[PDB]
């Protein structure tokens, strides 16, 4: 869970201590990431969402996820995957809400995003390049 | 400077804010955000149209369903309660128990509404600058349309004011906003055939767009002189507010009203190369089956199957229905007297097509209506009693 | 013909529709209104502001896209939700749930003024009024509705229309502003709902409290609010219009100087020491002195721009006018003794006034340290917001001789022992029931018209019982089911159950048994 | 004394136990107009069920109601009272009653005896809301007949009022 | 200065407020012939407040007050107040009939109506002056 | 406890807001608030509409109308500019000019299709629940409607595409807007006939909404074939994105795609009892004159007028007029061939009534477009070369 | 036939319609870019977000009118 907080590594150093980091050689190329970043700008089915979806059983499914507070926006980072299912949201929130209302408030999306039916997924799979593992 | 103090604002003055900062508990005193959380809900989790409606009547318990208590604080000279259970012979476990299956509170429907508004009024600037017009037959704009599509504004305003004492008598919250919706959407009818007709004097020299011929065929002419003594009755004639929304929507409207509108005005405008009055018929037939969906709600769903009052309920709408489709296929009788003035097309104005067409009407309606509450109707004599007022 | 037409572009406008209204109606023998009245002049007026259903439709929507921006978009970014001072937030509970009725009690007076109405352009323009109150009704409810999602506490915003059903102060409400308005003379809806109502009373009520909003952190309410009094000059104008028929006819003008005087004492009975107080004692922060803001919304604008101009034409300043203002500068501080004492039936939490609101009162109210100060500071002193101290006010005031007595009319609490505004006890037996009448103006209301005031108020229907039974029955209680949604406090700790409550023994009397 | 629950309590559960028995319509027409002549109005003969009587008189309608529709033709239900009255002839009957009444104080009287005696299921709904309107109109013309003209004193002795109390 | 929020009585506070509230004079109504119109805040209207209220409105009616109440523009004048909707329309450069117009104009003391593209708030009693 | 700091608000909190109050001036600092008060306003009072979309565009003064300087930071391999003279035939004094009459910026845009959107799917839901499709003819729904009006598609779809180059190319800010929203308003005309067919299938047992006869048909049938070859010219043909804009929607779309769309589709779809189809031309007309108003202020009040090219302008504007033209009366001259399988209808599908509907869109045609710049055309020609493709 | 249909009510929804899209696009010799380009491979793919002209706007719409009455009301 910690690895993928916003200020995580590199990030808890400051003055020289960063800049050493900073310009480590080790550190002069990319480094392979399973991680994904999701932006939601706040607003009232937002933070309905983030609360008893995202916060719930979204991090009971995947542990690893870190929520934190931005002033206007929601910063989300995972292993793997994160899902929201507009379905769900409809439920909790009381009022029609389709895939395409979900994203009237996702802001950004670092990783391979779709919409699958009910089912905004954001992914580090490289659909299209990796291959799936099962036949199923 | 002005005379009175500029008030900080709590929310940005510094000072404010942070006097309220320190005064707000460091958390929720208690856990339960969901709005009237106790209402029942009609579907798989409760609905904001659910929030914001119900049990927004303060009904005490001696009205089925109410949660408050005791006598009104003013009644009527003599005695007539505020709301009261001698408005209507109807009985239920539960007045509060009605959803519009559109879940529409205030907010949707006007938005709703207001695309309508404006893409009408767009759509009306591009078929004028289109032309279309040029093709329509002139005999039916002229003769037919205006005349008698003009005088059937009448009718959806009659059933329109019918609503004034339900807004007032009727006992739920949802129940209110549906009977008022229906009215809007019916006095709409009547202002958007005066809106066709007023668009159509700006294309056509010498098209009259006066309401003085529509009216004068509505209160005398024998083609509308059933339908005008039925909506007199439903409006005037009753205050049981359920018989009113009963006997207009479900009776009345679901036969004549749908004959007149979808199988005379709309289907013969696709038969006389009419491009302008389909565009206006879809809002009305629009409206109408929303209105279905709540009409049929508080009648099936809830009055006809209520578990202690259903059959009940049913002699009450088994009688009304008698009553009143007896008036529906006298007016309609009277109306397929106008088929005599229009140019024959086979297969639409001939009998073998208005039978058909009072087939679908009298047919639908069964499977709508008649079917479930029990009323016992024999659609072919329904439609041969129509066809001896057609002229063959 | 088939091949020339003017293909210039054109529509048509909503006053191009409105103007073929009126011969919508036609003349049948049974083409007259259902509800009794005693006005039977000609009313074939015109409508001021034309609307056909499609411009009514637009104009709305418009109003609620910019609404709910703020609303779901905007402030709760902000979080403005959480921003409210607390005694406001809790005061809000109340306005809005309180005038949320009013509004929906407005539906069916208008839609009695629909049915009474004889031109169509006057039966136009009251159904607009009928859905504008719909529409208002769901803006009430929508702000306890985000209220409920976004402050820190949403038990009494998340359940009024169940738990208001406890306490007295909401008996009152379902007269001012609507048993008042619906059950009486269809055309008369005209004088007590707009003259009155719209006119007067719904400007300090829905407008001037946006502005306390504001200082207390609120601006939830003022964006909802704000945009519900747009709704209203059609109301008013609408009202106008008939009560310009009745004072042309000498036969139904004869009734109007006596239905504008009931109608104005009916609303201020209540409307003046429930809002005043809401204002000062429901607010940290106080833009005036409510005497201020009623002297200018109610005696000063109203008075004399509608009632004082329609003076020229026989329309008389309502006899209880001087009445009506000695209530405006005291009967809220009265009222709050009231409510401060019974905490326990509401669903509110209530701050005592502290230093600075003290010195406050005493400086605008001159006389409010020594009668009405010393007495809270008392209650302070004796535990009025321990939960462990078993005080509860109420058996306090029976204890010292301060009894509470109902208006059998206009349901407004009555403390003649401590009260200074308007109002005297009278107890009368009839036909085996004893009913108390506080002021001239209801008493006559009840000796000619007993059968339209048969009200029962909590001590009737609570006789005998403790007070923690009738809370609980009521679900008067938050999610846990035992912590009281009232409170006598607004902080986050120490709240009282209904075990605190049980300890201090209050059980209802019969106020009336001693007559 | 002591009240019990609002809304679940032993007066309703018995008056329910008398109401469930009733069999016929002329039975519980006769329970109805009874019961609302012994428990309703300012001219009730007693406030024993004061706080009940009004779910009560909601329970004797239900059952009047359903013994309506099981028993009576259809005709019946829209041109009859429950008492075997024409309905057009109870509206045209006290309709004149109160057009010839000599004051309010009578008219008053005739307006609620006539929903004690009338008030649906016994008269049809229809009927009896034009009929009520009708009376209601009389009503309130001849009590705003000179509103103010007679002061509290002489209102409370033409009410018939015992004063017990008026505070100085 | 007379149509300012706190003007006559208003100005006073304590002991001399109430004793011009309770006078004997001030207990019946008294004619007024003034209007109150409120305009919740908006961009729309603001614009409105600053460029037409309080340039051309106040030039043609000196006796306007406008006064800032938080949330909406409190304005108060002798007769009559007229807000033209074509030339709101011209300020903000976006469609804006009478019916835009209405949508941020909150509350009215005195006969309101619309005439064309002109909304008015006045003190002549429409229907019973002449 | 998150990792990083949760940021104050300056707005809400009280130490930051207390230190902006104090470094906010007392005064503003300038008086001019009307944004990009430079712009020369076409109306009495510079739009909202102008102020978002004028000079965004950011052209140097070597682009007629620029108020930038110096050549592009980059440009294409071999030296093409950013945006050059070179992408258009057509010279202008000033390339910023023009004005949408609709003011369309994005927002207005996208709210209006929205309301149509809406719209479209409760007239839809109410369609289907009122059965209206009962009375359509079944030839025509399903020989003519799904199969010919199915293979228009491709002929918006075309049009449709035939923008991508225009939205790349074209030199200024309110001429790419038009641009793009008329794009959309294509795709969209082709995705609402595929609507309707899919709606059909869902009604009609055994009708086929797949696209497969539509897209034979317009690849292979005599029908279309003129038509798809001068879409795929205006298209894939050119790249000089005025003479795209010009070709596709003053020329063909204005003459080939009126016919199809209004004078056959729509008129005879009120001729064969078609209540569905009326509703989905309604909005491709609808678009077909809000484009119109556009496209007409682009090429007559702008470039046919322009003080200094507008007879330069002309002269291009009448050779591509000549050759579209040409392709389009070739392309009428194909579809009236489909007249052969509908139908007999006394003025409307004879000999007679389909002179009269090409009178209308070559007399419309001449008026809306060719007078404006001096293009010389005979009418009664254009009529009778059509006619020569109709079996008698 | 003239008397029997299934009413249920039915619309279509976007994802129904775009289902087809990929059909639209017909093959001439002409049907290629018009500009500069090294990249001249095989790009058959499908988009991952299904839209049509219609849902198109009345999302950005439904965006819009949240933002613009932040803007110009609160
Ligand atoms: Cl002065
Ligand atoms: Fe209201
Ligand atoms: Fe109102």
């Amino acid at each position: 869970s910690a690895h993928n907080a916003y200020n995580a590594g590199i990030m808890q150093c400051t003055g020289k201590a960063f800049a050493d980091e900073f310009f480590a050689e080790e550190n002069q190329v990319v480094h392979e990431s399973n991680a994904v970043v999701l932006v939601l700008m706040k607003s009232d089915e937002i933070d309905a969402i983030i609360e008893d979806i995202v916060l719930k059983g979204g991090k009971a499914k995947n542990p690893s996820i870190v929520v934190e507070d931005k002033a206007g926006f929601w910063w989300i980072k995972a292993d793997g995957a994160i899902e929201i299912d507009a379905a769900e949201a409809g439920e909790l929130l009381g009022k029609p809400f389709s895939v395409y209302d979900l994203l009237i408030n996702v802001s950004s999306t670092v990783g391979r995003a779709y919409t699958l039916g009910t089912k905004f997924t954001i992914t580090s799979e490289l659909m299209g390049l990796d291959r799936a593992l099962t036949d199923i | 400077p002005q005379s009175s103090q500029v008030t900080k604002r709590g929310l940005t003055d510094p000072e404010r804010a942070a006097i309220i900062a320190a005064a707000v508990p460091d958390h929720a005193l208690d856990t339960q955000r969901k709005y009237h959380y106790f209402i029942q809900p009609r579907w798989k989790r409760l609905s904001e149209y659910e929030q914001l409606s119900c049990y927004a009547q303060p009904n005490p318990d001696w009205i089925a369903g109410g949660l408050d208590w005791g006598d009104w604080t003013q009644k009527f000279h003599g005695g007539r309660p505020s709301w009261g259970n001698e408005s209507t012979e109807l009985r239920t476990t539960d007045w509060y128990r009605h959803r519009d299956p559109a879940r529409r509170w205030h907010h949707p429907y006007v938005k709703d509404k207001s695309e309508e508004a404006r893409y009408t009024q767009r759509f009306l600037a591009a078929y004028s600058s289109e032309g279309s017009i040029r093709t329509i037959d002139p005999y039916w704009r002229d003769e037919i349309l205006n005349k008698y599509f003009g005088a059937l504004l009448y009718s959806e305003y009659g059933l329109f004011n019918a609503h004034s004492s339900v807004g007032r008598d009727c006992l739920s919250d949802t129940i209110r906003q549906t009977a008022v919706f229906a009215a809007l959407d019916k006095v709409d009818n009547a202002q958007m055939i005066q809106m066709e007709r007023l668009f159509i004097a700006k294309l056509v020299p010498g098209f009259d767009a006066s309401t003085d011929v529509p009216k004068k065929i509505w209160t005398t002419d024998p083609i509308y002189s059933g339908a005008r003594a039925t909506v007199q009755e439903i409006w005037q004639g009753v205050q049981d507010w359920n018989e009113i929304l009963w006997a207009g929507h479900a009776v009345y409207d679901a036969t004549f009203g749908q004959f007149a509108r979808r199988e005379f005005f709309q289907r013969l405008a696709t038969v006389y190369g009419d491009t302008l009055t389909p565009f206006f018929t879809a809002q009305s037939q629009t409206y109408f089956q929303t209105t279905r969906g709540a009409i049929d709600d508080l009648f099936v769903y809830c009055l006809a199957n209520d578990s202690e009052f259903g059959a009940h309920n049913r002699t009450f709408l088994n009688a009304w229905t008698e009553h009143y489709l007896a008036s529906s296929v006298a007016a309609l009788k009277d109306f397929v007297g106008l088929y005599a003035k229009v140019e024959k097309v086979a297969g639409a104005t001939d009998r073998a097509g208005v039978s058909e067409a009072l087939q679908r009407v009298f047919g639908d309606w069964k499977i709508d209506y008649a079917d479930k509450i029990g009323f016992r109707v024999d659609v072919d004599q329904k439609v041969d009693a129509v066809l001896a007022g057609y002229k063959n | 013909d088939a091949l020339k037409v003017n293909r210039a572009p054109v529509g048509v406008e909503p006053q191009e529709v409105h103007k073929w209204l009126q011969s919508f109606n036609w003349d049948f023998k049974e083409n007259r209104t259902k509800y009794p009245t005693k006005y039977h002049m000609a009313n074939e007026t015109k409508e001021q502001f034309k609307v056909i259903a499609k411009e009514y439709a637009r104009m709305e929507a418009a109003k609620d896209e910019r609404q709910f921006g703020t609303l779901l978009d905007g402030l709760t970014r902000l979080g403005a939700g959480n921003k409210v001072h607390p005694r406001w937030g809790e005061t809000m509970k109340v306005i809005s749930n309180f005038l949320e009725v009013g509004e929906y009690n407005a539906i069916a007076a208008s839609a009695m003024l629909w049915d009474s109405a004889t031109a169509a352009e006057q039966k136009n323009g009251y159904l607009a009024q009928v859905l504008d109150e719909i529409r208002h009704t769901h803006q009430c409810a929508f702000i306890n509705h985000y209220y409920s999602k976004h402050y820190h506490d949403p038990a009494g915003h998340n359940d009024a229309r169940r738990t208001r059903a406890i306490g007295p102060l909401w008996k009152g409400m379902k007269r001012v502003f609507a048993d008042g308005f619906i059950s009486g003379d269809a055309v008369e809806c005209s004088v007590n709902l707009q003259l009155v109502g719209e006119a007067c009373f719904t400007n300090p009520l829905i407008v001037a409290v946006t502005e306390w909003a504001s200082a207390n952190g609120d601006e939830i309410t003022p964006t909802v609010f704000l945009s519900v009094e747009t709704d209203e000059l059609r109301h008013m104008a609408n009202g106008y219009q008939t009560v310009v028929s009745i004072a042309n006819d000498p036969a139904s003008a004869k009734f109007l100087n006596t239905d504008l005087n009931n109608a104005f004492w009916t609303q201020q009975k209540y409307f003046t020491p429930v809002l005043g107080y809401l204002f000062e004692y429901g607010s940290k922060f106080k833009v005036e002195p409510w005497v201020k803001t009623w002297n200018r919304w109610v005696y000063e604008d109203w008075g004399g721009i509608w009632i004082g101009r329609l003076g020229k034409y026989g329309v008389e300043s309502p006899a209880s006018l001087r009445d009506a203002k000695r209530d405006a500068y005291w009967a809220h501080h009265d009222l709050a003794l009231a409510a401060y004492a019974m905490w326990p039936l509401g669903f509110a939490r209530l701050a005592l006034p502290d230093e600075e609101d003290q010195a406050w009162f005493e400086a605008n109210y001159p006389g409010w340290a020594d009668h009405y100060g010393k007495i809270f500071n008392e209650w302070k002193k004796l535990g009025y917001e321990d939960p462990k101290s078993g005080f509860i006010p109420y058996q306090w005031l029976l204890a010292n001789g301060h009894d509470v007595y109902i208006d059998r009319v206009s349901q407004v609490p009555f403390i003649p022992s401590l009260a200074k505004g308007t109002g005297s006890l009278r107890v009368h037996e009839f036909n085996g029931k004893k009913h108390s009448l506080t002021d001239d103006w209801g008493e006559r209301q009840w000796l000619i018209e007993p059968e339209r005031y048969e009200c029962h108020n909590v001590f009737e229907q609570y006789e005998g019982r403790e007070l923690s039974e009738v809370i609980a029955e009521g679900h008067g209680v938050r999610s846990d089911g035992k912590t009281l949604i009232a409170q006598p406090h607004t902080r986050g700790d120490n709240l009282w159950t209904l075990e605190d409550i049980k300890r201090a023994g209050c059980v209802f009397p019969d106020p009336l048994a001693k007559f | 004394a002591k009240r019990e629950p609002i809304h679940d309590n032993s007066i309703r559960t018995e008056w329910e136990a008398k109401i469930a028995k009733l069999t016929s319509v002329d039975q519980a027409t006769k329970f109805i107009q009874d019961f609302r002549l012994a428990y309703t109005s300012p001219f009730r003969k007693s406030y024993d069920i004061d706080v009940d009587y009004q779910y009560i008189e909601r329970k004797i309608e239900e059952k009047l109601s359903v013994l309506k529709t099981e028993k009576l033709p259809v005709a019946d239900l829209i041109t009859k009272a429950t008492t075997g009255e024409d309905a057009a002839a109870v509206e045209a009957t006290w309709i004149a009653k109160i057009k010839a009444a000599k004051s309010k104080y009578e008219a008053e009287r005739i307006h609620i005896e006539f929903r004690q005696l009338y008030k649906p299921p016994v008269l049809p709904v229809n009927v009896f809301l034009r009929t009520d309107a009708a009376l209601g109109t009389v009503l309130m013309e001849i009590r705003n007949t000179d509103y103010y003209g007679t002061p509290l004193e002489g209102l409370r002795k033409e009410r018939g009022v015992k004063v017990l109390h008026l505070q100085a």
